[PDB]
């Protein structure tokens, strides 16, 4: 039975880090402000004792038992020692660093846009669900943008309702109201508890 | 003859707009105004 013979223990980070997902596709305006708020609000409250770091490169090519050591020099001109899977591969174990220091840490990740496609990996991390309560609404607040996200409009919107369709038991966290402050607290209270549940 | 009279005239007029006021076109058109006015409040809370 060794086709998978998944181990009984997995390692993971010490803290849980903190990953957005929603309401649309990232790298758009309405997604980046909306997160980039939050942001700005878990840096400041939480000052001195959160660390952010931003995921430039991908990060859902996190696998663990598909061989010993695929590209482990970039001399060997492989088709994986040139690709991007080497430095995705070297940024897991930056955020064990960051978490074996105690300070909670976030992931900025600019290509995740669904739990699923970081729920297999070994990072097992916190993600924050920020979501329009109807697409009614978030149509006329992607037409708030101007010009530009019109264009983009169209695959924007799938991204939206593909994620909600996802069962609200793959979150860890719900933000599903419109007020900037009571969602703010919404977030650090219960982040206070995770702060008081390991100390 | 004028107070009894107004009284009747009133009351029917009151049971009436009752009565037309719950039909489905007309309750339609209030679900769709109570709708047009929930999608504004979060609109504006999003915006700020």
């Amino acid at each position: 039975k060794q086709a998978e013979h998944v181990p009984p223990y997995d390692v993971v980070p010490s803290m849980r880090p903190v990953v957005l997902v929603g309401p649309s596709l990232k790298g758009y305006e309405v997604t980046d402000m909306m997160q980039k708020a939050l942001f700005d609000f878990l840096k400041h409250r939480f000052d001195g004792r959160i660390s952010i770091t931003r995921v430039t490169a991908d990060l859902s090519l996190a696998k663990r038992s598909v061989l010993n050591n695929p590209g482990k020099r970039t001399i060997i001109e492989r088709s994986s020692a040139r690709s991007s899977i080497a430095e995705v591969q070297s940024e897991i174990e930056r955020i064990f660093e960051l978490a074996k220091s105690l300070q909670l840490v976030v992931l900025d990740a600019d290509t995740i846009n669904h739990p699923a496609q970081l729920a297999k990996t070994s990072l097992a991390p916190i993600i924050v669900f920020v979501k329009v309560s109807s697409p009614k609404v978030l149509q006329r607040l992607i037409r708030s943008r101007g010009k530009s996200q019109m264009k983009h409009l169209t695959v924007q919107m799938m991204a939206y309702d593909k994620l909600v369709q996802c069962p609200p038991e793959s979150f860890d966290v719900i933000l599903d109201e419109n007020q900037l402050e009571d969602a703010c607290e919404h977030l650090a209270e219960y982040l206070e508890v995770y702060w008081r549940a390991t100390h | 003859g004028s107070f009894f009279m107004l009284n009747l005239v009133l009351g029917v007029l009151s049971g009436e707009f009752a009565k037309e006021r719950e039909r489905v076109e007309n309750r339609r058109a209030f679900l769709k105004l109570r709708r047009q006015q929930q999608i504004e409040r979060e609109l504006n809370g999003y915006l700020e």
